[PDB]
């Protein structure tokens, strides 16, 4: 059971690392998407590269 | 800021992909949370044992 | 523990409902924001009410 | 559809308001589900017990 506890702590660390990395990365993706859909939600089409 | 020159000529696909990646955000965060707390409960059970 | 099950079912129903409503209204407001910044992301300036 | 005329003449500020709402969305859901999800595990545990 102590070996199980050690492996469980390892698994906690793995889950926390995965959750951190994914949440940060996709939060910055959220920010980028917000910037696109705010400043240029097809405002490029209004520009149309005319 | 994201990409360096990144298909600014027609970027809508990228907005769609980022929406998909936000769906992935939700899925991944919920899955990680549920798994880690269930295995925390397993930890508690092992502790009592 | 079966009484605890009853209380847990009560809590599950409450949270399920609350989440359903809140997500519905917030998603509708989000869709409203998207409609704004899609149909009229300051496109009213190009309209300009001339 | 939301608001009834609600200062559509110059509505800029409302969008920023919605951003806050949007934020409160994720929070309001991220907590909620987890809570029920939490009890789900506990419920299972209880059942097992």
């Amino acid at each position: 059971l102590r070996q199980r506890h050690t492996e469980l702590e390892r698994e906690v660390s793995r889950f926390e690392d995965q959750t951190q990395q994914q949440r940060q990365q996709y939060a910055q993706a959220k920010e980028s998407l917000t910037t696109l859909n705010r400043l240029i939600p097809q405002v490029t089409l209004l520009l149309d590269e005319t | 800021r994201q990409g360096r020159q990144y298909q600014a000529e027609d970027l809508e696909a990228l907005q769609n992909e980022l929406e998909a990646r936000q769906e992935a955000l939700s899925l991944s965060v919920n899955e990680g949370g549920e798994r880690r707390m269930e295995m925390r409960q397993e930890l508690e059970q092992l502790k009592q044992k």
